[PDB]
């Protein structure tokens, strides 16, 4: 097993080189591509589709992995749609979360984003944050 | 180079299966 190509794959992460550059350019050489480099380059691809979607619409706050790693999955790794549906279903939780009195004003966006995107957790936390104003304020 | 980044999506959730 020529496990040269891995070594000189992590000499490209060393000076710098872009994921997909290495992966294009050993896809036009002909050379196997080893898998257990791009699975484990998974959380690059997600950060990828996370920041496309923040491109693609600013005032939903930033993705989370977690958000990302879903879109991702469900959009068997089409980026296009990832994005698309990463954008659609963080939206829907904006709107759920306003619908309960969060809108981005109060928090909403960034407690999204800390909490992967779980409604429940986002909700248990915005209402700590409207509680400790309140202790804060009535003991002073 | 859009094109990379859609290839190496790709590639990478075919080498996750
Ligand atoms: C350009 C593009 O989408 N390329 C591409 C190459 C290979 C694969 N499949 C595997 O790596 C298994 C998908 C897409
Ligand atoms: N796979």
């Amino acid at each position: 097993e020529g496990l040269q190509l891995v070594s000189m794959i992590r000499e490209g992460e060393a000076a710098g080189a872009c994921p997909e550059e290495i992966f294009s350019a050993l896809q036009y050489s002909g050379t196997e591509v080893p898998l257990q480099w791009l699975r484990s380059e998974l959380p690059y691809v997600l950060e990828m589709v996370a920041e496309l979607a923040g491109q693609q619409d600013p005032g939903l706050g930033a993705f989370s992995c977690q958000e990302a790693r879903r879109a991702w999955l469900d959009r068997h790794g089409n980026l296009d749609e990832a994005v698309e549906e990463c954008v659609r279903t963080r939206r829907r939780k904006v709107q759920e979360l306003q619908s309960l009195g969060f809108g981005p004003e109060e928090g909403s966006l960034q407690a999204l984003f800390q909490h992967g995107g779980d409604v429940s957790r986002a909700l248990t936390e915005l209402q700590r944050q409207r509680l400790e104003p309140f202790r804060q304020r009535l003991w002073d | 180079d859009p094109a990379m980044q859609r290839c190496f999506s790709a590639a990478v959730y075919c080498a996750i299966s």
